[PDB]
């Protein structure tokens, strides 16, 4: 997963 | 989140939760995060870290634990040992  | 400090209130929040994103509701919810009801977005109650483009055998855990490793949450449910492994330091 990415970073927000 | 004031609401969402509970598993089941973030559980009912997957109500929508795309039936392909290939991680499951409860991992997320298990993990502190809730789904904000756009695409695979989803947020930590605790520290408001937010995680989208979930892939294939991601876990939520270690991916709280990469990007956000700071959580409190996060650290009392896995523990300072448990990040600071996932931050690199052993
Ligand atoms: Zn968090």
């Amino acid at each position: 997963a990415t970073p927000f | 989140n004031l609401s969402m400090q509970t598993h089941a209130a973030r559980m009912r929040t997957f109500m929508y939760w795309p039936s392909s994103v290939p991680v499951q509701p409860e991992q997320l919810a298990s993990a502190g995060f809730y789904y904000v009801g756009r695409n695979d977005d989803v947020k930590c109650f605790c520290c408001d870290g937010g995680l989208r483009c979930w892939e294939s055998g991601d876990d939520p855990w270690v991916e709280h634990a990469k990007w956000f490793p700071r959580c409190e949450f996060l650290i009392r449910m896995k523990g300072q040992e448990f990040v600071d492994e996932i931050q690199g330091r052993y």
